[PDB]
């Protein structure tokens, strides 16, 4: 061989020659030119667009303190060897140790040694080893989980179920005594998401405002922008609800200083229709986080959650009525007042 | 209760370091056997090091060491295993492990960083936090749920200081978040050179691996 | 009246090859002038110089050759007043010996691999799982550059590369990619014996330990299923398959014969046992595999590798017999039989027993079986091999013989050594041998010549060898006399040394618990002058692979399997203990050693 080679890129602006007498690398999907005067191959990977093992069922029913019921089969051909149930306990949760006790000593199973206080097996997370799992008809175990400390936000808590034969395929479920299926609420569109509290946030109302108070709550840290906005029309997209709005007045601006040139989207679950009496060509007091906004098109959208506030700003025909009138001029004040001082 | 102001979470775990080379340029003494004392300081890890040293001498040839061993610890500390890699929006559970290394019994606080990258019990106002006892010379299991909404390496950071003493630690560990699909691998084509040229039409990021050979 | 020219069997580019000029019956002064060529085409001098040669010096002459880089043959001419030899030899392009260190022996895809390359213009190599190389250039011996993984590659068993220009011959070096998180703990494990009984009734146990990295006990549970591995394939008993608990670190995994007769109802195979640790917490886990523990009939297996196949009739024949594990380990302290002779010895901590056998003058085929006799062991239990060696064929049935003779065991720079010259012959002939002249072989050159006076009479003469690091890993003491300016007699034997470093490396410490941070102070002592390559290893890297890893042991092993010779010494005849010791011979009478097939042993 006595070759002499020559490489063109539409990527690189000058081409790559070597003396074949050997590799380069793009982040490009483009044509190649090759000139000769030896074997070539050519790679390009790209993303192209559950449980396949086990049957996992776990609920967690109230006593009438809650009893933990888990169900599990093995979907293969024959009963599968030595199988796991992982288990986490919710937040402030414990098992109760006598029902866990006579669980461990079932004739094919195995738990650690645990600590016990006052009836409660002092493990967060508790590990059952089975011999086998039927593939052929269900299997199931329950014990009873008592609440130790009480707590603001429980962290629902999850259940794995996998063999000897197969770790790595793990079919995991969650469980909250809330939440059915134990999943952290969120919002997507096409396939972006943020998260979203699971507490339903309520439209609000507001009789007289405290123009003082106000300004305070509009001026905590976490109250990136302050706009009056107007219901244009509502939508529902990928994620069941799209509240399309326009931005009448900017009275605080966010770190993106230059709105009002675009319209916004707000974004909530079909499950809060409900609570945000929202109606169309009605004027809102909006304010909420930089941390709720999910891109895209060449359009601004965030998602509707607890950090946003939303009061309904009467319009003029409004303005003149025994109810509505002393309230038009708390508004005035507020707008004015915020938007010629700041915070 | 110390402030979490207080603790820098440790951070940097190399796999491997201290990879220098050094003359033994120092004189000899009765033995024939020169010296060098050398200075340095450990990374965050506990763990244990190795230290291998392989030495060239002009009419010795060379020479491999006995390792020598670093056990660095603490007496209360967060062990976070983490996987190699996660899906994006794909809702998972990462187990923190917390080591009580004292003959007594503790009282701990456990506080989870907030990060916008994540979906977690943790918001921007407060972190979840969560106080309760651990026996002598024990460990206990502390579960955290995430939902990985950016592609890319994001820390996970957690923090723990026991009450009415002066004991505390922190951990700082990238995650590693992936496309939510599965990887697709096309072989554009197999070519062979018998002045010859080729052109090569056009066939989430892309890499696109360029191999010519011999024969 | 004659002339010899002795060489090592192979020649090595670039490295000071000293070579052997003799003259016998000829007591006249005279320059000699030495020329090495290209064969068959004798196109460029490749080497030259001229030598005085002396009976101030006894006649001997030992230059040293060069060969400058340009299957490959060369000439060794010499030539003077009455002198005209000529040996046609192999060539090697292995200048030295090359170890390559790596940084560690797993990689996650998208990270560097630090490495360094030691030698005992060289270029270096990187070669994917598929065997595709990716990297290859010269290397600057003072500075290495990491190579840098891409973050889509290809999965699995890398190697790389390490040699000169245009050698065939390498050290290879490999390395791990996978997509890997270290473990927070180390697995360990322990075997209840190191064999297995292929027609037994005992069961096989497997002690677990289970530690942090850190240092305290691992609370949770094994799983451990047991297999046989026949050559390349691994087939399960799947009713094997325990799960037991790892308690303060703890545990024992067994497994029951009637289980493994249940399943094989073998021959050269080995059992292996898999075990996968998990913490209590299900946190993480651990793999690893006990291997290595071959089915056997007898504990021990016996081998002749160390002694020499052919004897000297009429002259005390020595056996050295050698006692090894299964997988081939020394094994210590086991006695071994010869009944047929009456003979018996114990196995030092190399393995070996010497025992000395009287022969025979009128034998020429010597056969030889050797069993262990070990206290605790039933006799179809102990382990027994045959040989037959040879007797070494006199030049035209003259009955002159000559044996070289070491008692001295263990070997280890330091000792003095005695060497014994044992000739025996016709009265007429012995009568003759003025001298012994003596080569020491070392790593495949010629490290020492010298001369033995012997007096007549003197059938025994004994002479000192001191041995120093020089020697390491093992030397080649090959001995002959000269009859009458025509008939050459000859004897080699093979001694092991020591396998330690040649000088000296320690990293001092002072072993206490550490924190985060902390500062450090660490001392190396090591030789004047030395150049000292330092790194330091999370020990959870250990843990996942270690079988890569540069070690001393591994660095004189490689060395041993590419000496020149391929004995443990005699030979056929003359010829036969020079090329069996890896030299050649050339005479002014024509006794030329038969030309070097391959330069790796038959
Ligand atoms: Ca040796």
């Amino acid at each position: 061989l006595n070759l002499d080679i020559t490489i063109e890129l539409p990527d690189r602006e000058v081409p790559i020659r070597y003396r074949i007498n050997r590799t380069v690398e793009t982040k490009l999907n483009q044509d190649i030119t090759v000139t000769a005067s030896a074997t070539m191959t050519i790679l390009t990977f790209y993303n192209a667009q559950v449980c396949n093992k086990f049957h996992l069922n776990v609920s967690v029913e109230n006593i009438h303190a809650l009893m933990l019921k888990i169900c599990t089969r093995y979907l293969g051909e024959v009963d599968s060897t030595m199988t796991i149930i992982d288990i986490s306990m919710l937040t402030g949760f414990l098992p109760d140790a006598e029902d866990l006790t006579r669980l461990s000593k079932g004739v094919d199973r195995y738990i650690s040694r645990y600590e016990v206080d006052n009836n409660m097996a002092q493990k967060v997370a508790v590990i059952i080893y089975l011999n086998k799992v039927s593939h052929s008809e269900d299997e199931c175990l329950h014990f009873k989980i008592l609440k130790h400390f009480e707590v603001g936000f429980i962290q629902p808590g999850s259940v794995k179920v996998y063999s000897y034969y197969n770790l790595d395929e793990k079919c995991t479920k969650f469980y909250h005594p809330d939440k059915g299926t134990g999943l952290l609420n969120k919002i997507c569109i096409g396939n972006v998401c943020r998260c979203a509290g699971e507490t339903c946030s309520s439209l609000n109302h507001q009789e007289r405002i405290d123009v003082p108070l106000q300004i305070e709550k509009a001026c905590e840290t976490n109250v990136d922008y302050v706009y009056k906005t107007k219901l244009l029309r509502i939508e529902e997209q990928d994620g069941n609800d799209i509240y399309v709005m326009d931005v009448l007045e900017v009275i605080k601006q966010g770190t993106d200083e230059n709105p009002r040139a675009k319209t916004h989207q707000y974004i909530s679950q079909r499950k809060c229709q409900e609570a945000l009496n929202l109606k169309v060509n009605d004027d809102y007091l909006i304010w909420g986080s930089r941390s709720d906004l999910l891109p895209t098109k060449d359009k601004i959208s965030y998602i509707i959650t607890k950090n946003t506030w939303i009061e309904r700003w009467p319009h003029e025909d409004e303005c003149q009525e025994e109810e509505f009138q002393k309230l038009c001029d708390d508004f005035a004040q507020f707008s004015y007042t915020l938007t010629e001082f700041g915070c | 209760f110390i402030a979490d102001s207080d603790i820098i979470s440790r951070s940097d775990f190399p796999k491997s370091w201290l990879w220098l080379t050094k003359d033994l340029t120092e004189e000899p003494n009765s033995q024939g056997i020169s010296s060098k004392t050398m200075s340095f300081y450990l990374r965050d890890s506990i763990t244990t090091w190795v230290v291998l040293a392989v030495s060239f001498t002009p009419t010795k040839g060379i020479c491999v060491a006995e390792p020598y061993e670093i056990r660095v610890m603490k007496v209360f500390f967060i062990d976070l295993q983490m996987p190699y890699s996660v899906v994006k929006n794909e809702q998972v559970e990462i187990r923190a492990i917390l080591h009580n290394y004292v003959n007594e019994d503790i009282y701990v606080r456990v506080e989870l960083l907030y990060n916008p990258a994540f979906c977690s019990a943790s918001t921007k106002g407060q972190r979840y936090r969560q106080q309760f006892p651990i026996k002598a010379l024990s460990s206990r299991a502390v579960p955290f749920v995430i939902v990985p909404l950016e592609q890319g390496l994001h820390d996970v950071e957690i923090k723990a200081s026991v009450q009415e003493a002066l004991w505390s630690d922190g951990v700082r560990k990238k995650l590693k978040v992936v496309p939510e699909g599965v990887q697709k691998s096309i072989v554009t084509i197999v070519k062979l050179d018998p002045t010859q040229l080729e052109v090569i039409k056009a066939r989430t990021e892309i890499e696109t691996k360029i191999i010519i050979q011999g024969d | 009246a004659l002339y010899t020219l002795i060489t090592p069997a192979v020649l090595r580019t670039d490295t000071e090859e000293q070579i052997l000029v003799e003259a016998h019956g000829d007591s006249t002064p005279k320059q000699l002038d030495i020329f090495v060529h290209d064969f068959p085409r004798k196109q460029k001098t490749l080497f030259q110089t001229r030598v005085d040669m002396n009976p101030a010096g006894g006649m001997l002459v030992t230059p040293t050759i060069e060969i400058p880089a340009k299957n490959q043959y060369v000439v060794v001419q010499v030539t003077g007043p009455q002198v005209r030899l000529e040996k046609v030899v192999l060539l090697s392009y292995q200048s030295s010996f090359l170890f390559i260190q790596t940084d560690k022996g797993i990689y996650t895809p998208g990270s560097p691999v630090l490495y360094r390359v030691f030698s005992m213009t060289v270029i270096v190599e990187f070669q994917t799982p598929e065997g595709i190389l990716v990297s290859s250039n010269s290397v600057d011996l003072n500075f290495f550059w990491p190579y840098n993984l891409p973050d889509l590659v290809s999965l699995g068993t890398w190697r790389i590369v390490a040699k000169y220009e245009h050698s065939p011959e390498n050290y290879t070096a490999y390395f791990d990619v996978r997509k890997y998180v270290l473990p927070s703990f180390e697995v360990r494990l322990q075997p209840s014996e190191k064999f297995f009984y292929i027609d037994g009734n005992e069961n096989f146990h497997v002690s677990i330990t289970a530690r942090y990295l850190y240092g305290e006990e691992v609370e949770g549970v094994a799983f451990v299923l047991f297999g046989v591995k026949i050559d390349d394939a691994k087939k399960s008993i799947p009713d094997s398959l325990t799960r037991i608990p790892i308690i303060d670190g703890d545990g024992k995994a067994t497994l029951k014969r009637d289980t493994f007769r249940s399943r094989f109802p073998l021959v050269g195979h080995t059992l292996y046992a898999s075990v996968t640790v998990m913490t209590e917490s299900g946190s993480d886990m651990v793999v690893t595999e006990q291997s290595g523990i071959h089915i056997v009939a007898s504990p021990y297996q016996i081998h002749f590798t160390k002694t020499p196949k052919y004897f000297k009739p009429g002259m005390p024949y020595e056996l050295t017999v050698y006692v090894t594990n299964p997988d081939g380990s020394p094994a210590a302290h086991v006695p071994v039989v010869s009944e047929a002779f009456h003979s018996m010895g114990t196995t030092l901590s190399d393995g070996t027993a010497k025992l000395i056998l009287n022969i025979p003058l009128n034998a020429q085929s010597l056969p030889i079986t050797v069993r262990t006799n070990h206290g605790d062991l039933p006799r179809e239990r102990q382990a027994t091999k045959s040989m037959t060696a040879i007797a070494y064929q006199t030049q035209g049935g003259s009955g002159n013989y000559l044996h070289v003779a070491i008692t001295s065991t263990e070997i280890k720079p330091g000792d003095n050594l005695p060497v014994n010259f044992n000739v025996k012959g016709n009265a007429n002939s012995l009568k003759q041998i003025k001298y012994f002249t003596y080569l020491i072989l070392n790593k495949g050159k010629i490290f020492k010549v010298g001369r033995q006076p012997r007096r007549d009479g003197q059938n025994l003469v004994t002479m000192n060898l001191h041995i120093t690091p020089d020697l390491i890993p093992s030397f080649r003491f090959v001995a002959y006399y000269q009859v009458g300016n025509n008939e050459i007699v000859a004897d080699s034997v093979w001694v092991d040394v020591k396998d330690t470093c040649m000088g000296t490396l320690v990293v001092k410490g002072d072993n206490l618990i550490q924190m985060p941070g902390a500062a450090m102070k660490i001392k190396l002592e090591g030789d004047p002058g030395a150049r000292v390559g330092l790194v330091a290893v999370d020990k959870a890297v250990y843990v996942l692979n270690d079988k890569y890893k540069i070690s001393q042991a591994k660095i004189w092993d490689t060395i041993e399997k590419s000496d020149f010779g391929c004995t443990a010494g005699s030979g056929q005849n003359n010829l036969g203990v020079f090329e069996d010791a890896g030299l050649a011979l050339t005479t002014s009478t024509n006794l030329n050693t038969k030309q070097r097939s391959a330069a790796k042993c038959p």
